[PDB]
């Protein structure tokens, strides 16, 4: 007979003792611990609510990845990269870029808890925590590679982390603040509670959602088979949140709470909003960016972040109002800085679609319609010099994304810039800056790109220059409209 | 010299590195930033093209140079009609 | 910029004189924090996350021009693992389900459960010290093949934590005055055959330098644990008429040996370059004798009554 | 805005079911195992929003009559792509539910 | 160490033995073995090519099973049911209702030879058979189970063997004969050589090729999957043709395998037939009808027929004559009745689809065409009484499918018909005639549909009473045109 | 005709108080065969195979007018089987695997092989008799759910065989000099203790009446081989230091058990007609007699040395 | 009375069941059998329509009857044109 | 018929693969491990015919390599939906190969 885990499962996570050889701080050093203080038998309180062991890991990951590898091997002759719209494939490439050699990283912040937390149910959930992103970061490699022999923008689902591309700075400037560069209760506030249960569910569901519509179901089903491990996993996340809330700690909790997500949100809003209102295809979109957002993040994170003690964030009005607004000019700046890209941007600015941009953002011809429409004039007129930068955008010091505003009949723009430390540097919010000021040690002396541009880092100060430090290794690679323009046609 | 600064100009989405020189004129330094928005991203227009620091009150004299203004490198401006 | 044909594989790849494997593919190159010496992470140079990384990895005496040419001689994935443990997982469950059917616990030699509540289940305690220690190797290790094996290894030590938190339950079942699952924590703490183990762990835990830190787990530490601990267990299960243990620990030594396997390769890579012979060396004969007193300490306790 | 106020002030529970053999199963044993609980649906194609106020609960033996083979409650995790509400799981059954009310 | 399989296979099939409390012919009766007189001894030479073992084939299967279900699982919602051509719909009716518990019958043939057979290897490789067609017939249950709450049709996956439509009549007809009804070694000549690597192919592969081309990708791996277990199981036949030859039963075997092959024939060619070269949309024809058959027919079974030293069937320039003609014939029958179908037959006579039917198979215009021409005028001027019939098709007594010809300008159409016992029999070929000639025993007491309707058996004797005897249990699920004659419009 | 909608699940199915399970949607009447008494073949009513079933199926003493309803206890699909028996197989090979590593055989009680190669490797032929007597079953059962149940128990017995051959081989290799592999056929044909086993299988092999087969097979000759055979070699191996084959047997008792347990509920099946009680019987007591002869011979040999 | 026929009428694709009557003359008998294919798979044509067994050479007399002919129930004749 | 007789006269020999990960690779051991024959591909989607003239191996090694991950000759069943020629198999490899020249 077996006997069920209720009545072996304590044992499993009775690891936590009182050192003798060397001392509790110096097993558990604070700057990669981040126990605040809390003494280690405080910890052992720390309970899991979604707990497994190590047999039904192992049997129940098998037959997910199973499942995931038959159905893309049943799937290879769809002809998804020769039918799909070349939105569609940009979408996969920003994806894969973006998201493969980062998986790989959480891993560091999932090891990052197996070693230096004090919960020991804590130590344990990461372990398996480590394993899931290890998998996370293989099937996103491994899926995207075969696509290397047909377009070498799929080269970037690889190469993306190992450039200084401006996207991949963003990416890894987020990541490395909030997966790797913290010690390992920060990583299960900011990374397992903050980011995983309030951010990768749109880009994992929700554009699955946009997939299944494209009929892409290798891609949605890959992305949503992980995303039940992340179901997972980001349970460590409310249990140390509660743990620092009963010993005292919930200011410091709600603090680094208000930083994750403010830092996830406009990654995203550069990364997943262009996908989901621009790039997929018009008949493929379930629903728009923002009604994604109310969804995930104001329905359902939002009021878990209630429900678990802590309050909305001081910048509840500020983050609305980006939702309506951010992601459309963060699109612009992707779309005519395309070439920096190593996806192919799609305009998404056809009749039909400036419609569906007006009913799901009222008032959004007479803004950035009105960019768009000067745009479309050269397009026409075959002044395509008109729609190829000659000099860089300006860049937030946080979020390493060009500083933008609303464009058109009732422009706004606003830059919160700091001087610190006898340097100068812009915010493209409120918010960031106050990051910054957060904790400048972790931010004080990197540099953007423009910063590098301007202390003569990037040789020759041009375009040119510009990309070949940004890693670019022929032409093919660099981002150019989807449609060849095509779009133009329809206007 | 070259002196770098970032601009926004009216009507436009974002802001951009513009590099000027230090004995530029107002007037100038309108011009320079107008090449990488108007008949781009912005409608050209009739009126005078003013300079002022990010989103003051005061706007400099249209003859007054970069280096008169008081502006230090890297500063935000913003670039407006009268 | 010139035009370029697409490539068979990642640009990385693209040189191999044969088809890369789904190991080359998912495995290799992965760690970007080891592109920039001055800042491992995308933060200020300087940030805490940064010095740690610039002091514990660039800065090691272990050192090699191309740690990320290093190879699993597995070239186990996380797929191909879960396949190959879920059917070494799958057996050792069953010896469990079907030795308790027989009621092999009842038929141990007359204080055998004594023994075990001693020697035998405080080792979920050793097992996960492997655990946490099997992990900072992972974060700090400069290639991504060498942080995969790594990985692999904290969550086997998981699996052995996991069969001994089982077996202490269950042996409980049948002896219940014994103190199994009760007073674990306090041997570990108080018993003299542990404290030569505890030291060891304690102090190896604090060993941050990722070189020394893989050194004294995988060279020292870990073949200690099989040739002192896994194998006496093996002929004191034999003595005293545990048919059970000597399976189990079979199947956990099956793991130790291909954790002997990678770390083994990984030497091998290293003393490419000579500097290396007398930096493990040192590294050795610093960590042997915590080593040797740990199991000196253990056999004693094991050895009486 | 009304709009966000409105939306944060829910008390929806529930799993999101992923694309699969379980979305049908699921819904069935949502409204089996909470009876006088409306439960409500949105059908995203690739995943399931399943929900009820309060609490929703599933229990192992209704989930496996529904679905039509043997099921452990572990298995759900192959399908349970996210969830609304705290979790309390336990071999008979998962339970999604809300400290507070809003 | 584990010992390699070939070191020990010797001994999972050392079984024979010589018995001494009951008879060798008591143990293997000829009426149940075959063994045509041929010794216990001779039997052990018996050597089948493709092997496997108990251990590998449960883990292989289990594989084989876990793709075949995700895939399934993974794609319910890409709306192949809503979305797909009708006459798409009906090919999966039509396959599902003709196969289903067919191969469920076919555990019994696997059944008969692992009891009978004298050859120890065949007996075990037949365990293994019995149970690839035990997964044959749940996979095709289980795979249309979902659809029955779409359409009543659907049933007939489940219903179809168990009434007495026409065409359940002609499949059990068939398998019955091959599969369920003579003894082993008549099993393993009939059904595993003849039917299983000689037809089996064109509808598992060929029509996949179509479900691929289709977009039907749940479908296609699931029957290219079951092909893979037939690849296996079929090579049972071989080795007993040989051991036949070698031991003076050249004639009886050669004379298995020309009967058991033209009534294959006859079968696939109302089944799979208009499948391919009318129901199937046009842009979805892999390859036509005839050009299947001269792939795996022609090319690869006939040709593997003489490898193994057998001679071409003394009907083979009946046989290609009648690829070219007969399916169009059966095709015209079913449509014209398919009020008495389970599915909805597609016309398939737009021009585009007539212009592909003649390049395919010149002359048809001229012929088929000319019925074609009357029934799409009557189509076009409203008069739907002329395209349904008012009385039954004369029927074959071997085949159970309507007695047809060539039509229109060439006209040329021959019934063979035969007194036997008091019995006036009607045949719709030579070979048919002499299939039950061969055998008189096995057919002489059986009464096709039309002589049970001429001897009172069906009642009322009306088309409702022929339906009702059918098994339609609803107005539903009577065959309609596939387009509710949209097609017409194109004309 | 009737206007009627799409219903749930299969018209046979459609009045189910409970949802259809897997098990009832791919399992349940299926059987054609039975529906038209005259004609159970689509061909002349009085082919030979339609008057072997007209004999041997319809004509059965043993009788019920709803067959069909029968439920395997288990409720075992094609799917399922594999699932369970990948499990279970999977963990003999790897008790295999390692015992071989161990050097198992070399450890047995001196004369061990001996016994083994007269008591034990011919047990391919009797199984092999289960394997062509459950096909038997299989293709006369008058109802489909009974015909799943004897394919999978066909599937078991070729199962057990193959154990068999492997370890006969296995055995050979360290003992070379005791006629494994080479002698079994000689012993099933000539040697006394087999003799009553092989009688027993020849003429329960001629039974083919449907009903007399499944009495005779799977409620008399298959529980003497658990009693008599399984077990006593459970014991003798345990006299003479076998540890694995009482661990292989434990496996194939599972498989016994489980044909014994869908066997059982047949018989509950049919006794819902009363009349089916002294049937049953009397074919218990017409078999009785040869399986307990059976037994003694073989139990006789077994004891020998 | 009622005689059944298997009827195979020129230019059509099958052979048919018709039931004719025993009385019926041979121009009755293809009428019966017209009725079932002439505007319904077989064009309608000018000219007169005869009855023969099948495939025979001969044709029956156009005012022969059913009965007169020899006709046997069941047995296949055809209809086609002189 | 002319088209029927040049049909039947060919010595074309080789594995029928489905649909999935086994495609290609099978077509490049096909070409390594049999160096000049020619090897054909038809190409049907839902499976490919691969073929040569009168004999052609794919041995376990090659295919291994050309896979990417471990693979015992055995598994090839998941995937050989049907096969040209008579086949001897091992666990090496197998050989699809006619005993007459057509
Ligand atoms: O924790 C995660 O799951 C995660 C982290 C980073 C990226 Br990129 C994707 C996923
Ligand atoms: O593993 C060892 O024992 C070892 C490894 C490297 C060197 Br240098 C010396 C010893
Ligand atoms: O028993 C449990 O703890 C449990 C059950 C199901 C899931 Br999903 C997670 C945890
Ligand atoms: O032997 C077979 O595989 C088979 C037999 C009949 C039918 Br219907 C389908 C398949
Ligand atoms: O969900 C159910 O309860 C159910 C479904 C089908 C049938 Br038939 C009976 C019950
Ligand atoms: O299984 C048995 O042993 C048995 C079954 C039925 C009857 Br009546 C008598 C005995
Ligand atoms: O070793 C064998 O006999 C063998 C190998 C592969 C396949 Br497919 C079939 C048989
Ligand atoms: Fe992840
Ligand atoms: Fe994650
Ligand atoms: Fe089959
Ligand atoms: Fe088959």
């Amino acid at each position: 007979a077996m006997h069920p885990r209720k009545d072996w499962y304590e044992l499993t996570r009775a690891t936590n003792w009182t050192p003798s050889y060397v001392t509790e701080e110096q097993l558990f050093p604070e700057r990669m611990s981040g126990h605040m203080g809390i003494p280690l038998e405080k910890w052992e309180s720390y309970d899991e609510p979604y707990k497994t062991s190590y047999p039904e890991y192992v049997s129940i990951q098998r037959e997910k990845d199973a499942g995931a590898y038959s159905v893309k091997a049943a799937l290879e002759r769809a002809k998804i990269y020769e039918n799909s719209d070349p939105g569609w494939i940009s979408t996969l490439k920003s994806h894969y870029g973006a998201i493969a050699v980062g998986e790989y990283a959480a891993v560091t912040g999932e090891g990052r808890m197996a070693r230096f937390s004090k919960a020991p149910g804590n130590r344990n959930m990461a372990t398996f925590g480590m394993m899931d992103e290890l998998r996370h970061g293989q099937l996103q490699l491994f899926f995207p590679h075969e696509y290397c022999k047909k377009d070498r923008q799929f080269d970037w689902a690889w190469r993306a982390y190992h450039s200084n591309e401006w996207a991949a700075i963003a990416a890894k400037h987020f990541f490395d603040d909030i997966i790797t560069g913290r010690d390992a209760i920060s990583v299960a506030i900011m990374l397992t509670f903050s980011f995983e249960t309030g951010f990768t569910n749109m880009q994992f569901l929700g554009l699955a959602a946009d997939a299944a519509e494209a009929g892409d179901y290798t891609f949605a089903n890959l992305i949503s088979s992980i995303q039940t491990d992340e179901s997972r996993h980001a349970q460590q996340g409310g249990p140390a949140l509660q743990l620092l809330i009963e010993n005292g700690k919930r200011e410091e909790a709600q603090k680094k709470v208000d930083m994750a997500i403010w830092r996830a949100w406009r990654l995203f809003a550069v990364l997943t909003g262009p996908v989901m209102d621009y790039y997929t295809p018009l008949e493929d979109r379930s629903q728009s960016f923002k009604e994604f957002m109310y969804e995930w993040i104001i329905g359902q994170f939002e009021r878990s972040l209630i429900d678990l003690g802590l309050d909305k964030p001081w910048y509840w009005d500020l983050f609305l109002k980006d939702i309506d607004e951010l992601h459309h000019s963060y699109h612009m700046g992707v779309w005519y800085w395309r070439t920096t890209a190593w996806w192919n941007p799609a305009a998404g600015v056809t009749p039909e679609e400036r419609d569906w941009l007006e009913e799901k953002y009222p008032g959004w011809n007479k803004r950035w319609g009105r960019c768009w429409d000067v745009i479309t004039e050269n397009v026409l007129n075959d002044r395509m010099d008109l729609v190829s930068p000659e000099t860089l955008p300006s860049v937030c010091n946080m979020s390493q994304i060009p500083l933008v505003g609303v464009p058109g009949d009732d422009w706004n723009i606003e830059v919160f810039s700091l001087e610190h430390n006898g340097r100068l540097y812009h915010f493209g919010s409120e918010v960031d800056r106050w990051v910054f000021q957060q904790d400048p040690v972790q931010y004080q002396n990197h540099m953007n790109i423009v910063d590098r541009f301007l202390a003569g880092q990037i040789q020759p100060m041009t375009l040119e220059g510009a990309l070949k430090y940004m890693g670019f290794q022929s032409i093919e690679e660099m981002g150019k409209d989807a449609h060849d323009f095509a779009w133009a046609d329809k206007c | 010299s070259a002196f770098p600064v970032h601009a926004a100009f009216e009507k436009d989405f974002l802001v951009q590195l513009v590099v000027v020189d230090l004995n530029d004129s107002m007037d100038q330094v309108a011009e320079k930033v107008a090449y990488h928005c108007v008949n781009r991203r912005v409608a050209p227009r009739e009126g005078v093209m003013r300079v002022r620091k990010h989103r003051s009150t005061e706007l400099f004299p249209r003859d007054m140079t970069i280096a008169e203004s008081g502006l230090n490198p890297t500063e935000v401006i913003d670039v407006v009609f009268e | 910029f010139e035009s370029k044909k697409p490539m068979r594989t990642w640009s990385h790849l693209a040189e191999m004189r044969k088809k890369p494997s789904e190991y080359d593919i998912v495995s290799r190159k992965l760690h970007y924090s080891t592109n920039n010496p001055d800042s491992p992470w995308e933060l200020s140079p300087d940030s805490p996350m940064n010095l740690w990384y610039k002091q514990y990895r660039n800065a090691s005496p272990l050192k090699h021009d191309n740690w990320d040419a290093f190879t699993d001689p597995d070239q186990l994935v996380y797929r191909t693992y879960n396949l190959m443990q879920d059917g070494q997982e799958s057996y050792v469950q069953s010896l469990f389900d079907q030795f308790n059917e027989r009621e092999h616990d009842q038929m141990v030699r007359e204080g055998w459960e004594h023994t075990m509540a001693r020697c035998y289940s405080p080792l979920r305690y050793l097992f996960h010290c492997l655990q946490m220690s099997s992990a900072y190797v992972q974060q700090m290790a400069p290639a991504s093949t060498i942080s995969n094996c790594c990985i692999l290894q904290t969550a086997d030590s998981l699996r052995w934590l996991t069969h001994t938190a089982y077996r202490t339950h269950e042996l409980s079942l049948t002896y219940p005055d014994a103190g199994l699952g009760e007073h674990e924590r306090e041997l570990w703490e108080k018993e003299p055959g542990w404290q030569g183990l505890r030291e060891l762990m304690e102090k190896q835990l604090t060993a941050f330098d990722w070189g020394e830190a893989f050194v004294s787990l995988n060279l020292v530490v870990k073949p200690m644990i099989v040739e002192s601990i896994f194998k006496p267990l093996q002929q004191q299960a034999w003595e005293n008429n545990d048919t059970l243990l000597p399976l189990l620990i079979d199947s956990q030594l099956k793991d130790a040996e291909r954790h002997s396997r990678w770390s083994k390769a990984l030497v091998k890579h290293a003393l490419e370059n000579p500097d290396n012979h007398a930096v493990i060396e040192g590294w050795i004969e610093k960590w042997r004798p915590l080593a040797d007193r740990a199991a000196e300490a253990y056999l004693s306790m094991l050895s009486s009554d | 805005s009304t709009l966000a106020d409105q939306a944060l002030h829910n008390n929806n529970v529930g799993p999101i079911i992923r694309a699969g053999d379980l979305v049908e199963p699921v819904i069935e044993t949502a409204e089996i195992d909470n009876p006088g609980k409306e439960i409500t649906v949105e059908d995203r194609r690739a995943y399931v929003r399943i929900a009820a106020e309060g609490e929703l609960i599933l229990t192992r033996k209704t989930l496996e009559e529904q679905l039509g083979r043997p099921f452990n409650m572990q298995e759900l995790e192959i399908n349970l792509a996210s969830f609304a509400g705290q979790i309390q799981a336990d071999e008979d059954q998962i339970r999604f539910y809300f400290d507070k009310t809003m």
